[PDB]
């Protein structure tokens, strides 16, 4: 289970991604960054089979950063999530589908609102003030139905995603190895060196 | 299902759900997950619902006919592992169980045992068991400490359950409370989802996923 | 595993005296799990309005797909689609996935802007029109929408009668229901007015 | 489903119960099974609705454009090989089972077609689930030199049989009756022995009985000027 | 656990003013094959009962000797078996019944369906079903395997309800259940033409008729019949 | 292979008034698309006030019931004629469903009486012996048509007193015999609708202090 | 089904039950399994009865084809037609097609195409389940160049024994003689039948 | 495997092929499927060897005892004892089995036991793979009350049909004939039969 | 998978055993002991299928102690282990065998040595210097091959454990919460309660 999660506050949306990666009996590596930035102000993150997950996101983010160079100008969270969930609905019909799920944050500089965007891998798009993909929101939404505000603050939001993390590794069975926070708002994407 | 017990300083809370289902199904609303063993003995239901209900009340029987002989009462260990010993036996048959013995001795104390049908026994602090443990789990273990107040941790317990009725589909319909003391346990009544639910939020402030 | 009860949901549909109603829940989860309570499941095309239940990814891609069409169509005849045309578009455009089908219970309902006709429609998920006088159900709880609607429903009600009787068929089915509930929303149409009401029920 | 077909003195007709189910429920009560192919020539299908449908659609669809290319009213045989041609290509997975009937210049036809793509001929014949209910009354009560009226009794009689015993089968009996040198008359539910009783309490509920969060009025209308 | 091997086809059956009709084919199938063409599945027990059987003929022959056992029991230290204590078809059924679902419950099933008709002590007619689940039912008309599909909807147009029984007579009733027998004929792919019938009256008493064939059949508009579409000639 | 379950179709109904219980079922009997019996009785008087029925797979549920009546019997021989109450008989047919646990009886079995108090009852079971005292139950092969309407028109459930909107629920005022039947009636009328396994009759049997009487009514046979 | 082909002196006489079955249910007792692809070439058809009609209505039109082209085509060139068929798509088929006709040069010709899609010429052959338990029987009375007559009685006793035993054989029993004299159309019912 | 027996005047006939096989290999091709039970009740073996063989010899160790203690069974009795040990133990066999006998007061009968454990009383039987292709033949051949040497052609006839078909069955026929003359064992090689 | 190791030095034998417990996707507890005492010099640890493995281990420890009154005399590690052994043999061949692999470690009084012996659910023992059930020896024992010595102290062997307890929380990918670690030596069984 590749633990992504993602909180919307006030003013920025927050993503956090494990940095394990396990292959059968043997942890390759414990400082992986599960993410692309698809433009200044949007980062996807992703987690599902092996391989797939890279070669999709680094997919999608070419194709993100073909449009800004074409038109000059920085699609919305909101038409960035459509592009990837039609990318994902037609991949579910092909003959190997890409089996990935995807956390899609983004800061609408036009609306000035941060946005959080779920995607599983069959192309099913809900917006959310917080959500997970895989196990992970067994532990994690219920927890954030209880503790969470939609005028927190960027800190606040931090404390409330520590809280997530801490349980996780309370009660997961497998060592997820910590995560690496990266926090979205109107001044771009920044990522939480200390966590 | 949801049920959880947790030790602390007022002894234990149990906390457990009231839904029923076969398949997606909502079969009922209304029942018991909490058995009155004894006075002192308090025994939760999840997985099979006959199973739990026939072998816990059986369990019941053999914890009087221990008194009836011992001229004293059963331990929450020996209640505990008459019942694990016997699924034991059935090992391999198919029977679906995962149940918490919670209860109060002199000698032991407040004490919770975790019963399964794969034969485990564990005894422990805190417990949350059935298709919604992880929702309990959840906001149980980020909001525990060893000093609430009975007040409190009645609350905790109750609110432990309500999250996990609401993300658990299988989950749901009331909550009963109990509290475990040396002098034994005290129903905290029904609390029917349907309105506690709303209580909270207007109270609690939180819920902010939902439109209200 | 069964692609048409992985998410949950229901829709429900009502016709009354010169008016039509339709209503839906609103969760989205995956099997145990409830993910959202704002998944609205109705959508409309100028006055025609359809829900969809199934297949969660479905449902947004034909919604997407129908919006496609009907704007074509708009552009095209210089005049917003009917229902009565519009219901034959989902049974044409469904039956061309024949082998390979998206997995859905599309309700058509609305009322035609020349005749004044109340009209409703449910499909299967390969194209068959299922074209009821009085209600149309789908969703995960199929069955308790069918016992409710059939023993609450009576014909000709006024619009404000007609919103209790399907929030009352829909509230009810969907209380019996694992997959469906989180919230609910009823339409109720007319021939220039449609008011939209969110219904208060049990969060679990 | 019931559906049936009956050969008479200077036609044919053919008739249809109501019913339409997913699994043990009832979707439809009254479910239009008799579809047109062409003015004249009529079809009952059983098996997958969605299939019968289209595929009634499709082959009326074409016969219409040959009608039109040779200049001649459309034969039952055109309609029928069209249809077992198509059917036989998707090798039974097209889930639909006919009784094709009509006149045409050539005289009366009775055909049923099965999915896989055979097609037989009779003077009677019955398809679905309450076929067999319907068979027994035709072997029963059929003879030749039948007049119109003792056909469509016949017809009607064989889908009570289903209607009654098969709970597959219920509801109305369709009809539709087409003669040699006349117009084909549609007869929609020719009979109606299944009208539900009066309800012992009407459920009309006092307004405001159901709890509301939030009303808006919904757009419909197009952008407005000025 | 088994299969059926060789195999016996419909039951039909059903009640009238007096009485009880019952009937079925004289056929054992082996598959495909109609390989014995002498067998009676119509097994009386008494002057006042007749068990109708379907299904496994090594089965049925196995209940045939049951009955026969039960018969020489009943006797048995009872000066009243041919008169007060004599053998009803209440306690003939029930008794079938009991084996059959224990013999489901063991899995091992008899592979059978059966129709015990007759009329009791009183004269009230008596027409129940059993089969190879023990599953138990009765109606004014009973039939099993293709019967159940073919027959019953002809004999409910003479008994649709228990208030047509008394209006229904014997001569009715039999030609009911010959015309059902002749449209099996027409239809069912393992039945034969002849076959055996039974009537219990409560007045006239056990009436089994044996060798009777189909007769009056349609077959003359076969040969209009040609081809399967398009062939004239 | 050998399937040694089936499937009889039918549905029953079981509500409980103040003084009073009601356990209603259809009189149909069938096997996949073929009706067997019209009017095959699924609910009995078994002694001492207390009528039952075990819907499903109905060799399953004749072969309970007897076993039920039979314990009733030895009931009286051993405890010196004394009257079973309801709640005795719940407890004794979960021992009944428990004992066949790994090879189960197949059916929904409800049982309706009265209580100690004179107080109308109800019970309900799943196949292998949970029990559970209610109100109002449904089983059978329409009793997911039928519960929610109960839970609305015997319950009240979602709904509220106007004027008030929301706040204030429906007071849970008790039902006479005679607005029960109505709803029984009503909820197999809606059945036999839309559900082809339900029809050709309906059977109901009240019980009261006075003892059990039986109401028969007719409903569509297609 | 019961099928058979016998040449004799005039020419060949075609030989068929009439019913068609779905399980154990008879869904045509009078069906026609002689099936004429052209004038004076006939097929007796067994096995699936969309595929052998499918077969036979693609057989009909080459034969329509070749008669514009080359004028009338021989009883062999349409048993190869056939065979074509049958061979190339024997994973997608089940047909067993018995093929008889009458040339002036070549007289009555059989020819058999069991499910494999081979060919085989012979003085009279059977085919369909109800063939089975009449093998003995037709090899012990048939003789070559028989009369009218007494091939219509062979085919006659022939069917009559495997309808007796066979379930999935039954009803009428058609018959097609193909002569220089033209194409007559027999049937003969049970009654007649049945009591041989 | 072809076998049958036949009732006639003066008693009854058994008859036989003597092929055993093992997929296509002819394990033995002198079998001798005609075994006796008792004196004047014998019997004709079909399916699996071992099961008919142990079934025979269990069956003639009960009527040794039974004839110890009751004097000479009836054909009937035989036939009663060999459907019991087919029927209750119908699970693990895979015997078809003919039984024929000759009593002085009840003459010639014949009782086959199929499959599933059933009996049937017949005038004469036939069983085995190779049956199948001479039921046809039988039915239109067989005559109550024939002559020795009618039967003896009619067996002989048949199963040479019988064996000219099935694969399974081949080799000689064997015949044994039970009359109140005594016992005669009859034998018939290819030469013979196959040029009839 | 329950980690459970040992290693025999000089004067002692030292077992490590894992204190996780995770039924499906939750871990229940966090400080279970799996082991227990047969005698007062002999110690077995135990993992295998939930139920069993304690019900396998309480089953051994009643049976030894039963002979340790009956004789007044408590038996060799050797014999303990070959009497656990047997009942495993025994076991396999058994309508529902018992799913349970253990490691016994022990002092010998008469002897004055210590003595580890590993046992499978098979029945299959064998007396290692250092040994492993499950994943745990695919990471340990090469470790051990490359750091051990016959003459060590507890002390270098608690340090040589925790050196095999570090490789196991940074290489495998359940979170087994740490280890109990408990000595065997001439003056019996006693538990270190920091590690
Ligand atoms: C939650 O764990 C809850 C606790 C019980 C004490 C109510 N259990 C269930 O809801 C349980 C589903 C579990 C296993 C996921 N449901 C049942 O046990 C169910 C209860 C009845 C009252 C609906 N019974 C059931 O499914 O029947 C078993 C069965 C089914 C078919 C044939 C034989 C036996
Ligand atoms: C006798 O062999 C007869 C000859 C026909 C040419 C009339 N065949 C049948 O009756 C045949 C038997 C089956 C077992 C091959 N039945 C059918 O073909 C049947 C007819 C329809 C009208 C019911 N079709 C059928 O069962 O479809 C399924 C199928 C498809 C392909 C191959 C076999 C069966
Ligand atoms: C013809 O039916 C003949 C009659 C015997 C009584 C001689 N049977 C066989 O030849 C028989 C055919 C098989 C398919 C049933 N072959 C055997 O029985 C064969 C004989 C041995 C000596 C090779 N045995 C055999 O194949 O053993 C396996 C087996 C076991 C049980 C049932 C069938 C087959
Ligand atoms: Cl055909
Ligand atoms: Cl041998
Ligand atoms: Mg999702
Ligand atoms: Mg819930
Ligand atoms: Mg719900
Ligand atoms: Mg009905
Ligand atoms: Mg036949
Ligand atoms: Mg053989
Ligand atoms: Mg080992």
């Amino acid at each position: 289970m590749d633990i992504i999660l993602g909180i919307r506050v006030q003013d920025s949306v927050i993503l956090a991604s494990s940095k394990a990666v396990t292959r059968g009996i043997s942890v390759l590596k414990d400082s992986d960054d599960k993410t692309r930035q698809l433009s200044p102000h949007t980062l996807m993150s992703f987690a599902g089979e092996a391989g797939d997950t890279v070669q999709f996101a680094e997919y999608i983010q070419a194709n993100i950063q073909l449009y800004s160079i074409r038109e000059d100008y920085e699609l919305s969270p909101q038409a960035v999530s459509s592009f990837v969930r039609q990318e994902l609905a037609k991949s579910i019909r092909s003959r190997r589908p890409y089996q990935v799920n995807v956390l899609i944050g983004g800061y609408d500089k036009k609306k000035n609102k941060p946005e959080l965007y779920q995607i599983d891998y069959l192309g099913t798009k809900v917006e959310l003030p917080y959500g997970a993909h895989g196990y992970s929101g067994f532990y994690t939404f219920s927890l954030l139905d209880h503790h969470y505000r939609p005028d927190m603050t960027t800190e606040e939001g931090l404390d409330l995603l520590k809280l997530c993390v801490q349980e996780l590794e309370k009660r997961m069975p497998m060592d997820f190895k910590g995560v690496i926070v990266k926090i979205v708002d109107k001044d771009g994407i920044r990522q939480v060196d200390d966590f | 299902t949801t049920t959880l017990a947790f030790r602390f300083q007022g002894g234990i809370i149990v906390a457990v759900d009231s839904r029923a289902t076969a398949g997606n199904w909502v079969a009922s609303q209304t029942v018991k997950k909490v058995i009155e063993i004894n006075p002192f003995l308090l025994g939760t239901m999840a997985g099979g619902a006959a199973d739990c209900q026939f072998w816990e009340t059986w369990l019941g029987s053999q914890c009087r006919l221990h008194e009836l002989r011992e001229k004293e009462r059963i331990s929450v260990a020996a209640a505990s592992k008459i019942l694990s010993n016997l699924v034991y036996q059935y090992k391999g048959a198919g029977l679906s169980m995962g149940t918490m013995i919670c209860g109060y001795t002199r000698k032991e104390g407040p004490t919770i045992y975790y019963v399964d049908s794969d034969g485990t026994r564990l005894k422990g602090d805190i417990f949350c068991v059935g298709s919604g443990q992880t929702f309990a789990y959840g906001v149980l273990d980020s909001n525990y400490k060893w000093d609430l107040s009975v007040e409190d941790a009645l609350y905790l317990g109750k609110r432990s359950i309500l999250a996990a009725a609401h993300r658990n589909a299988y989950s749901g319909g009331s909550v009963n409370l109990y509290h475990v003391t040396e002098d034994g346990w005290i129903y905290h009544g029904n609390h029917d989802v349907g309105e506690l639910f709303w209580k909270v939020k207007e109270e609690e402030g939180s819920f902010n996923n939902v439109i209200g | 595993s069964d692609p048409s009860s992985i998410n949950g949901g229901i829709v429900v549909a009502m016709t009354g005296k010169d008016c039509v109603a339709i209503a839906c829940d609103l969760r989205l989860g995956s099997q145990s799990l409830g993910v959202s309570n704002k998944f609205e499941k109705i959508f409309h095309y100028g006055h025609v309005f359809l829900g969809i239940t199934g297949l969660a990814t479905d449902v947004t891609t034909l919604n997407e797909m129908f919006r496609y069409k009907t704007n074509l169509y708009k552009l095209k005849e210089e005049r917003a689609i009917e229902p009565e045309t519009f219901t034959q578009l989902v049974s044409s455009s469904l039956y061309e996935r024949r082998f390979g089908p998206y997995f859905v219970g599309p309700v058509v309902a609305g009322i035609n802007s020349k005749s004044g006709k109340p009209f409703i429609a449910g499909f299967d998920l390969i194209g068959c029109i299922d074209e009821a006088k009085d209600f149309i159900v789908s969703g995960t709880a199929s069955d308790q929408l069918f016992g409710m609607c059939e023993s609450l429903y009576e014909p000709n009600l006024e619009p404000e009668d007609l919103f209790e009787t399907i929030s009352q068929a829909l509230l009810n089915a969907a209380d019996r229901d694992a997959l469906s509930g989180w919230g609910a929303v009823v339409y109720i149409i007319k021939k220039d007015e449609v008011v939209k009401r969110y219904l208060k029920m049990r969060q679990d | 489903t019931t559906i049936v077909g009956v050969k008479f003195n200077n036609g044919v007709v053919i008739a249809a119960d109501t019913r339409s189910t997913q699994g043990p429920i009832v979707a439809d009560k009254n479910c239009a099974k008799l579809h047109r192919i062409s003015p004249k020539i009529w079809c009952a299908g059983a098996g997958t609705a969605a299939d019968t449908e289209a595929v009634t659609q499709l082959i009326g669809s074409n016969i219409e454009l040959h009608s039109l290319y040779t200049s001649r009213e459309p034969r039952v045989v055109s309609a029928l090989q069209m249809l077992k041609q198509h059917l036989f290509k998707y090798q039974g997975h097209i889930g639909a089972y006919l009784i094709v009937a009509g006149v045409d210049p050539t005289g009366s036809h009775l055909f049923s077609i099965h999915a896989h793509g055979s097609t037989d001929v009779g003077y009677y014949l019955s398809l679905g689930s309450g076929s067999l209910a319907a068979m027994a009354v035709l072997e029963s009560h059929w003879k030749q030199d039948l007049t119109k009226e003792e056909a469509i009794k016949l017809a009607s009689d064989a889908i009570q049989a289903g209607i009654w015993n098969d709970l597959g089968s219920g509801s109305n009996v369709d009809v539709c009756v087409m003669e040699i040198g006349k117009d084909a008359e549609y007869l929609r539910n020719y009979l109606t022995p299944n009208v539900r009783e009066e309800k012992q309490k009407s459920y009309k509920f006092p307004r405001g009985t159901t709890a509301v969060l939030k009303e808006s009025i919904v757009n419909i209308c197009d952008i407005q000027e000025e | 656990t088994q299969q059926p091997i060789v195999t016996g086809t419909s039951v039909i059956s059903m009640k009238y003013d007096n009485g009880v009709i019952i009937a079925a084919d004289n056929l054992g199938s082996y598959g495909s094959l109609l390989r014995f063409n002498g067998v009676e599945r119509l097994i009386p027990v008494g002057d006042n009962t007749v068990v109708g059987i379907s299904g496994d003929i090594s089965d049925m022959q196995h209940i045939e000797r049951l009955l026969k056992d039960l018969v020489t029991e009943n006797a048995y230290d009872n000066p009243l078996a041919d008169a007060e204590e004599a053998l009803e078809p209440s306690y003939i059924f029930e008794y079938l019944a009991t084996v059959m679902y224990q013999r489901r419950s063991k899995m091992n099933p008899l592979w059978n369906a059966i129709i015990v008709a007759g009329v009791q002590s009183n004269g009230d007619q008596f027409l129940r079903y059993v089969n190879l689940l023990g599953v138990t039912y009765s109606s004014p008309t009973l039939a099993t395997g293709f019967g159940a599909h073919m027959a019953n909807p002809l004999l409910r147009k003479v008994v649709d309800r228990e208030s047509d029984i008394p209006k229904t007579t014997v001569q009715v009733a039999e030609e009911a259940i010959v015309n059902a027998m002749r449209v099996l004929y027409y239809r069912d792919a393992r039945s034969s033409r002849n076959f055996s019938l039974a009537i219990i009256d409560k007045n006239t008493g056990l009436t089994f008729k044996k060798n009777l064939q189909v007769e009056n059949m349609k077959w003359d508009f076969a040969k209009d019949i040609k081809g399967y579409g398009t062939q004239k000639i | 292979q050998f399937n040694p379950y089936g499937d009889n179709g039918g549905t029953i109904l079981g509500i409980a008034g103040e003084d009073f219980a009601v356990l209603a079922g259809d009189t149909r009997n069938i096997t996949d698309y073929s009706i067997n019996s019209r009017y095959e009785p699924k609910v009995f008087d078994c002694g001492d006030n207390i009528v039952m029925s075990a819907n499903g797979f109905a060799a399953d549920g004749d072969a309970l019931v007897k076993r039920f009546k039979n314990s009733v019997k030895w009931y009286h021989f051993d405890h010196n004629d004394k009257k079973l109450s309801i709640n005795s008989a719940a407890r004794n047919i979960q021992h009944l469903l428990y004992g066949k646990r790994f090879f189960p009886y197949y059916v929904h079995t409800i049982i309706a009486g009265l209580d100690e108090d004179g107080k109308g009852a109800v019970y309900s079971f799943d196949p292998v012996g949970s029990y559970e005292r209610e109100q109002c139950r449904a089983g059978g092969a329409a009793a997911s048509l039928i519960m929610p309407f109960l839970d609305n028109q015997v319950n009240f459930k979602n709904q509220y007193e106007p004027g008030t909107n929301g706040k204030v629920k429906k007071p849970l005022k008790y039902l006479s015999v005679e607005e029960v039947i109505k709803l029984v009636r009503d909820s197999f009328t809606s059945a036999t609708e839309r559900h082809i396994q339900v029809g050709d009759g309906l059977e109901i049997l009240i019980v009261t202090k006075d003892g059990v009487r039986k109401e028969f009514y007719e409903l569509k046979r297609d | 089904t019961s099928i058979m082909a016998v040449t004799f002196k005039d020419g060949v006489i075609l030989g068929a039950d009439s019913r068609t079955t779905t399980g154990a249910y008879i869904a045509n007792r009078v069906t026609d399994k002689l099936t004429r692809v052209h004038d004076k070439i006939w097929c007796c058809r067994s096995g699936s009865a969309a595929d052998t009609q499918a077969i036979a209505d693609i057989v009909q039109y080459h034969l329509e084809l070749y008669t514009s082209q080359y004028g009338t085509p021989s009883t062999e060139t349409a048993a190869s037609v056939f065979k074509e068929l049958c061979y190339e798509n024997k994973d997608n088929l089940t047909a067993g097609i018995i093929v008889a006709g009458y040339d002036d040069k070549n007289k009555g010709e059989v020819y058999t195409i069991p499910l494999g899609g081979s060919v085989h010429k012979l003085p009279y052959a059977i085919a369909g389940s109800g063939s089975t338990f009449i093998y003995g029987y037709c090899d012990k009375n048939f003789r070559e160049n028989m009369s009218k007559e007494e091939t219509v009685d062979f085919i006659k006793h022939s069917l009559s024994q495997a309808i007796k035993w066979d379930g999935s054989s039954g009803g009428v029993i058609r018959m097609v003689v193909l002569t220089a004299a033209g194409v007559e159309r027999l049937i003969f019912y049970p009654d007649e039948y049945e009591q041989l």
